[PDB]
């Protein structure tokens, strides 16, 4: 009542303001977290009125930022876990035709969720061996934990490049050029205008993404949309590394503030002067690769087209929680 | 570690928005269309502060009821705000006695102003602050708070500049002086007695006023009946260190911002600078405060647009606007850099070049404002032009044909404003 | 010809030391460059100076002897005749290892018209990124009032100042300021009415700035004799790269010392961390001095010294105590006892 | 003689052939001050280019023809000895210097090409006074009827295809873009602008404070973020530091990456080069001449520790910056020049005959 009360309240806020925790997978596990505590420790007797809790509790959890879109998904796969429960213990309205028994079956289906969630990067990265052969390149903008860990594990047994740019907006592929060079894989660092002059030269492109909408128009940090673009014009394949919780229901003009104007005092800083009056300096940290650039995304289950997300998306988020 | 106060004076000290402060105090304003004391209440509860103390004088019941409603007088928050109040102080420095006298603050408060607008994550500077007091035992007592920024930065009015002179060794204190008209530059040569390792005295300081503080600072303004501002607080003990030194120190943010709003200058170039996402999180489309009421939604331009807007035909909108619920734009109109508040009124042909509402506010067909503030409820007839800096507030109205000069400011009452409110800039009574 | 680095010298005199005082800012303008170098002369203490002057062993300079007595900048005055370029002025009385292709790259880099060596009241202000500077007056002008034109920091709003730093009195001037120098008459000191005047005159598009490159390897003398001592304390280990050419024995007590030609060793004597080179009587018992001893020496049966320095045709023998005194240059001392005092000259 | 810096750290496999001087290690260390084998002239100026201080293309041949007016002011004849022969043969070891110091570009090729095709057109009966005046003045008509008559012709006619409301998109400094638009905006037409600069070198400020000093609007954002703008854009006047022969528009390096994303987007490309860009050598791809940038400028301050403070310990890390990219000669649309707006792959014809 008032611990699950404070908690929220606290997720809310680290979420409201800035990056907590860090690594998007976190992110999904804290919002299980919560949903589960949810789940037991609330006040809710039919499974339609639970539905609508969480309803009117997710609202909220995805438009307090509405870019940051792990919790969003996290919520419309709780959701349609309740519905699968429901069908089963049925055995479409919402009556109570079942009782606690339901609340035990549905912590068991978020415990496997847990689980399968947390051995992700282990399967991506057991995985990943089998698009790689020795002395190729491979560009990887941004630092995505997950594409580090597919390519610093996929270097136990071949040798090749990784030239890994950088987001300009503010420099963090550098973190990430880093980490994989004290694992030595012959990495490389550049500043992301110099893209389509060194794409002639790229085997492949193992970018890191956000998020993934229905189309498999993935939404990813930013700058990715030129360097798919240029990667579309050498028709050098992409294998957007992005796991299963990234997926997102959505659609592409269905919602405004698709990117993440972010305080542009990192693009023209302030110790500028005069002209930071009349100047409206942008800074879009999250753009929108259209789908038929993408060739190859490698999910937990193994490599899908573009043009099957939709299945995955009938699979994991019921056709009706597209608006939550 | 024990909990981080806040004192919180939440009254600015002088009489610089007049006629405006008549209406209500400086710190209920609506920038962007929120109230200023609930930026500040944001800002200290982003930061992490457990209580703000704040503190008030002018128009108790105003404050007081506002901050009942507020988001934070809910049980809810992590960071209780509770208010004290009474009509005795009215000077910071009163408020500092009253804060030793009652004995409520224990370590480390943060002695800002009613009114910075600010997102400045001052944890690492208070813990290199906390690093540098228990390392010498208790000689730092005052933390400052400075942004970076070239000296012709808009948001820097001509009674803000600080030319500081700081030790660059630990970043300390050593000078402090305003520049309120200056061609030269004062500097004791005292400065350069010991430390032989490098003053850079610096212009390039930006006051931001989040001055942090000790118990002792408490203590040291009770020593003392004729400390009144945290400036001449700074001024005396720099020129007295020598005896009881509690030598001060500084900490500069690069990345962060924050100002504070002193006169209508400032609050313009802070009201644009807080719509132009300059200081995320804190921005419009996050909606801080919760409420629906400006609960807008961002769009492209940085025009941002609230609920039921309903603007009308050929109302080309142009870049950095809000729009509060409510309002109505005519037909063929033409918006920019404005701030249209909730519940205003519009006509046709009637450009608003950087222009600022707050609610309430009608202006008719033909007017053509700029860059001027109008106050609740300004209704505006028609074949109206103002002109630059042109405030007009409170219930004022403007009749038809008659334009006004260039920095003319009209309102109600006879002997604060400029002029008084009739079916014209003539006519007064 | 880009430069004619001339070298002031106004005020033997300078040529002290293990090696001529002249020779060093020599050294450093045959190093680099410099197949040409004109030095000044007065009737200071002779008109004469050329004469001895010219028993150097780098001999492609032109020496000017002038008349009675006058300051610095007035010689670059008198010396402006001959003078067509870019002017190298230097301070005959330096020594440093610093790589000149600093200074003047930081001159002819920023297309400058005045720079300066300079050492960590001389209130001196250089700018943010450390090479231009906004600030320089000493206090004999300002009274208690450090004061700054409001301009030069809405300009740089960064000035760093610096209390402690020592001029190495190293310039290279353009042309149009040496005419300045020579049109008005006004001024008749350079580091002291010029460059206090020039940082005073930022502008006259024609600027004119200045960069005063600050370092950390060595700094000047003068005629302090504090100063003197420690510089030659300094030069005993500077001259591995700058004896180097000597004939001796030494079989006594020495070790990386000024060891010159002209002498030979003797034994028993131990006198390390000092100086002597060349016209060494060292075959008598000396205890340990740690110190300085100039030309034209004299000193046997079992001396001793602390920490002091003997000028020309100085005698001290038998059983010499005493501890930091300046033997003057002629007298001979012998049977007394010197305290800590001075020696009568 | 004049030594050759060291490159430094380590370069990229795909490049062993190009190098990479850094800052710090500058060439005036290992020369005499009154410079012997080369002319003060010609050290100023390769100092002042290593140290980065002129960079736009202009500037860069502007410096090089001063230095090149003082250099032949003072030049001396030696005895039985022609000026048009030992002239060029005191010229080339200079030459080699302001490539020891910052690799020459297209805009000082082709000068250096015309004064010693010029050079050698002076008569053997030509006294040293007489033909050194009027070399000087050679030199002058040049940079005259080249890069101050051109610009004046490119900006009128670049203000005949300039609309009214839109958005013209610029690329960093550039002389001949800002001009364009000074000028076209006080002529009477009136427009947005949306400014775009990449980093470590942010070579677009400069556009930036020379534009919100007339007037008109601006707008800046990192190369990245321009695959958003692109929308509401209606030109892209793109700066270009040297043109080639295949048609293609080689220029700093974001320029490709902004053609291709603004001609996937549609929004027509143009560029802006003057006459004496258009050499004949041809490059395909933008890896065989380009010039490595001091790497260790890369990276920047975020939060208080820097991500690649100690950089060259790591074994395999490898930085690199290009300076030079190449733009395809089909996306290119516009080759505004003083003679037409001739179209791209029409060069070699025109401003080469």
């Amino acid at each position: 009542g008032s611990e699950l009360s404070e908690r929220i309240e606290s997720f809310v806020e680290t979420l409201k303001r800035g990056g907590g925790p860090r690594s998007s997978e976190e992110m999904a596990r804290e919002t299980l977290g919560l949903l589960r505590q949810i789940i037991t420790d609330h006040r809710w007797s039919n499974a339609g009125e639970l539905m609508e809790l969480i309803r009117r509790e997710g609202r909220r959890m995805t438009a307090a930022q509405p870019s940051e879109t792990t919790v969003g998904n996290m919520v419309r796969r709780v959701l349609k876990i309740i519905r699968e429960e429901y069908g089963r213990l049925h055995g479409n309205e919402d009556f109570s035709f079942h009782y606690a028994q339901l609340q035990s079956n549905i912590i068991e289906a978020i415990n496997e969720l847990l689980v399968e969630l947390e051995g992700t990067m282990e399967n991506i990265a057991a995985q990943a061996l089998e698009h790689i052969h020795s002395n190729e390149v491979i560009m990887t903008i941004g630092f995505s934990r997950t594409v580090e860990a597919f390519l610093k594990e996929a270097a136990r047994k071949r040798k090749f490049h990784v030239i890994v740019a950088e987001c300009a907006p503010f420099c963090q592929g550098h973190e990430m050029a880093v980490n994989l060079s004290k694992a030595g894989i012959e990495t490389t660092v550049m500043t992301d205008a110099a893209i389509f002059a060194v794409m002639s030269r790229v085997n492949k492109v193992i970018i890191g993404t956000k998020t993934i909408l229905a189309n498999g128009a993935l939404r990813a940090v930013t700058g990715t949309h030129t360097l798919a673009l240029a990667a579309k014009h050498h028709s050098t394949p992409l294998i957007v590394c992005a796991p299963m919780f990234k997926l997102s229901p959505q659609f592409p003009n269905e919602e405004d503030s698709f990117h993440k104007f972010v305080a542009p005092e990192e693009v023209l800083p302030f110790t500028e002067g005069d002209i930071l009056e009349k100047v409206s300096v942008h800074c879009p940290v999250f753009d929108y690769v259209p789908p038929e650039l993408i060739t190859l995304f490698i999910s937990n289950i193994g490599g899908n087209a573009p043009s099957y997300i939709y299945r995955l998306m009938s699979e994991l988020y019921h056709p009706d929680d597209h608006v939550l | 570690p024990p909990p981080l106060q806040a004192v919180l004076v939440a009254d600015s000290f002088d009489r610089r928005f007049f006629p405006i402060s008549k209406d209500q105090p400086r710190v209920l304003l609506p920038l962007a269309n929120v109230a200023l004391i609930d930026y500040t209440l944001e800002f200290l509860t982003a930061t992490g502060v457990q209580e703000t103390f704040v503190f008030c004088c002018w128009k108790a019941a105003q404050i007081k009821e506002h901050l009942l409603k507020s988001k934070w007088c809910r049980p809810t928050s992590l960071n209780v705000v509770r208010i004290i109040t009474s009509e005795l102080y009215r000077s910071l420095g009163d408020v500092l006695r009253d804060v030793d006298a009652k004995a409520l603050v224990r370590s480390d408060f943060l002695l800002v102003y009613g009114d910075v607008i600010s997102n400045i994550n001052i944890t690492r500077a208070l813990e290199e602050h906390r690093l540098r007091r228990k390392l010498e035992k208790n000689v730092s007592v005052m933390t400052m708070i400075f942004k970076e920024s070239s000296p012709s930065h808009p948001t820097r009015c001509h009674e803000d500049n600080v030319v500081v002179a700081v030790d660059s060794t630990t970043n300390r204190v050593l000078h402090f002086q305003k520049t309120q008209g200056l061609r030269r530059f004062a500097f004791p040569l005292s400065l350069f007695q010991g430390s032989s390792d490098g003053v850079e005295v610096r212009y390039d300081l930006l006051d931001c006023h989040i001055s942090i503080c000790s118990p002792q600072v408490a203590q040291l303004f009770t020593d003392n009946f004729d400390y009144q501002t945290r400036d001449d607080f700074v001024r005396g003990l720099l020129v007295n260190e020598e005896i009881l030194g509690n030598q001060i120190h500084m900490h500069v943010t690069a990345k962060e911002y924050g100002a504070r709003v002193s006169n209508l200058h400032m609050y313009s170039a802070v009201c644009a600078d807080v719509i132009r996402r300059w200081v995320y999180p804190l921005t419009p489309e996050a909606n801080f405060t919760d409420s629906t009421t400006q609960s807008c939604t961002h769009s492209r331009h940085n025009i941002y647009r609230g609920p039921e807007v309903s603007l009308g035909h050929g109302s080309i909108l142009e870049e950095n606007v809000l729009l509060g619920s409510g309002t109505v734009i005519g037909s063929n109109c033409f918006i920019t850099n404005s701030v249209i508040g909730p519940g205003c009124h519009i006509g046709d042909n009637v450009v608003l070049d950087q222009t600022y509402l707050w609610q309430g506010v009608r202006v008719a067909a033909g007017a053509q404002i700029h860059q001027s503030l109008l106050c609740d409820n300004a209704e505006v007839k028609e074949r109206v032009t103002l002109k630059p800096r042109s405030v007009l507030t409170s219930q004022v109205v403007v009749g038809p044909n008659i334009t006004l000069p260039e920095g003319s400011v009209i309102s109600l009452h006879p002997p604060d404003a400029e002029e008084d409110e009739d079916d014209g800039e003539f006519s007064d009574d | 010809m880009e430069f004619q680095a001339v070298v002031m010298a106004v005020g033997p005199l300078l040529p002290v030391g293990n090696k001529p005082l002249i020779w060093y800012p020599l050294n450093l303008l045959e190093r680099v460059g410099f197949e040409e170098v004109i030095v000044v002369t007065t009737r200071d203490v002779q008109k004469a100076l050329c004469a001895e002057f010219k028993m150097k062993m780098k001999p492609d300079i032109v020496c000017i002897p002038d008349d009675a007595d006058m300051g610095t900048a007035d010689s670059l005055r008198y010396i402006y005749p001959k003078l067509k370029t870019d002017v190298l002025v230097l301070s005959c009385d330096l020594i440093t290892d610093v790589a000149l292709h600093e200074v003047v790259d930081l001159f002819r880099a920023y297309d400058a018209s005045l720079a300066m060596l300079m050492r960590k009241r001389d209130f001196i202000g250089v700018d943010s990124t450390g090479k231009r500077l906004l600030f320089m007056a000493n206090e004999a002008d300002l009274d208690e009032e450090l004061v700054i034109k409001g301009s030069i920091l809405q300009k740089h709003p960064r000035i760093r100042f610096h209390t402690g730093l020592v001029d190495a009195h190293l310039y290279c001037l353009k042309k149009y300021i040496v005419d300045f120098l020579m049109e008005n008459g006004s001024i008749t000191s350079i580091r002291s009415e010029l460059i206090p005047y020039l940082v005073r005159k930022q502008f006259s598009l024609k600027s004119l700035d200045i960069y005063s490159f600050i370092k950390e390897a060595n700094t000047l003398n003068l005629a302090p004799y504090d100063a003197c001592w420690n510089a030659c304390r300094g030069d005993r280990w500077e001259d591995l790269s700058r004896s180097s050419a000597q004939i001796v024995s030494k079989h006594l007590v020495g070790v990386d010392s000024l060891i010159g030609p002209e002498t030979q060793i003797g034994e028993k004597s131990s006198i390390k961390r000092s100086v002597i080179g060349s016209s060494c009587l060292i075959k008598d018992r000396v205890t340990i001095t740690n110190c300085l001893l100039m030309n034209s020496v004299t000193v046997e049966e079992g001396s001793n010294i602390q920490g002091s320095v003997i000028c020309n045709n100085a005698v001290i023998e038998k059983g010499a105590d005493i501890k930091d005194c300046l033997i003057g240059s002629g007298q001979r001392i012998e049977a007394k006892a010197k305290r800590v005092n001075e020696v009568i000259v | 003689q004049v030594p050759t810096r060291k490159d430094y750290g380590s370069k990229v496999s795909l490049f062993s052939h190009l190098p990479q001087y850094s800052r710090q290690n500058s060439l005036t260390q290992f020369m005499s001050i009154p410079s012997s084998v080369i002319h003060p002239a010609m050290v100023r100026l390769g100092l002042q280019y290593s140290q980065g201080l002129v960079s736009g293309s202009n500037a860069r041949c502007i410096a090089l023809l001063r230095a090149l007016q003082q250099v032949i002011q003072d030049y001396t004849t030696p005895p039985n000895e022609e000026l048009s022969r030992d002239l060029v043969n005191k010229l080339k070891p200079y030459m080699s210097f302001l490539t020891q110091c910052r690799p020459l570009s297209a805009s000082m090729h082709n000068a250096i090409k015309f004064l010693n095709k010029e050079i050698t057109s002076v008569g053997s009966s030509k006294r040293e006074e007489e033909a050194k005046s009027e070399l000087r003045a050679a030199i002058d008509r040049y940079v005259q009827e080249k890069i101050v008559l051109a610009a004046q012709a490119i900006s009128r006619f670049a203000y005949q295809k300039i609309s009214n409301g839109d958005v013209i998109l610029v690329y960093g400094c550039s002389s001949l873009v800002s001009r364009i638009l000074q000028e076209a905006w006080t002529e009477g037409r009136r427009f947005r602008v949306v400014v775009v600069d990449s980093r470590p070198w942010l070579e677009g400020r400069h556009t930036l404070r020379s534009l919100v000093h007339a007037g008109v609007p601006a707008s800046y954002l990192l190369i990245p973020a321009a695959s958003y703008v692109l929308p509401e854009v209606s030109k892209v006047l793109l700066g270009a530091h040297a043109l080639l022969a295949n048609g293609s528009v080689m220029s700093r390096v974001g320029t490709a990456q902004l053609a291709l994303v603004a001609r996937a987007h549609n929004v027509p490309v143009l560029v802006c080069c003057e006459t004496y860009k258009f050499c004949e050598r041809v490059q395909t791809d933008a890896f065989v001449s380009n010039e490595l940038d001091d790497p260790d400028d890369l990276q920047c301050k975020r939060g208080e520790h820097v991500a690649l403070a100690n950089w060259q310990n790591h074994a395999s890390l490898r930085l690199l910056n290009l300076v030079y990219d190449v733009t395809p000669p089909e996306l290119v649309d516009l080759v505004i020049t003083e003679l037409g707006m001739i179209p791209c792959s029409s060069v070699p014809v025109v401003l080469r005959v």
